[PDB]
């Protein structure tokens, strides 16, 4: 969904930036806890 | 007065001065309510500096102390030198108003 987001858009919209700032979030947040696990 | 028991409250604060500069400038918070603003990788945060302003307001209202002094001292020095015109109390008694009439009394003229 994240790559989907990214081709949609133009490289200087602000649902570009956001949809690369949630990716980063969120495998963030998926790389660890389940290191923990 | 009494500069025995002053010296000894003029050397807990060089103690103090001296215990917050030595805390390193790098200094941040991360307060328990930063999960909800979901910081990235790179994203500067809005509450980092909640420990570093207030470590350097001791650190430099330890050192204005001589000033707010010498601030008080005029204050002071110019509230209280009056005293007999802006009290009420003070300038309605009798010898207040006595003094300051007589003070007043213009010299006899000879002839």
């Amino acid at each position: 969904v994240c790559t989907i987001l990214i081709h949609f858009y133009p490289q200087g919209t602000r649902n570009y930036q956001l949809v690369d700032k949630f990716y980063k979030f969120s495998s963030e947040l998926l790389l660890r806890e389940c290191c923990r696990i | 007065g009494d500069p025995d028991t002053e010296i000894r409250i003029s050397a807990r604060i060089s103690n103090r001065i001296n215990e917050l500069e030595r805390l390193p400038a790098n200094l941040g918070t991360y307060s328990l309510d930063d999960c909800l603003e979901f910081i990235t990788k790179d994203d500067l945060s809005s509450r980092m500096d909640t420990f570093k302003i207030k470590a350097l307001v001791e650190l430099k209202s330890l050192k204005l102390l001589t000033k707010q002094k010498s601030i008080r001292q005029k204050l002071i020095n110019n509230v209280a030198s009056q005293a007999h015109h802006n009290i009420p109390y003070l300038r309605d008694s009798p010898f207040t108003a006595a003094a300051q009439r007589s003070v007043q009394i213009r010299s006899k003229v000879i002839v």
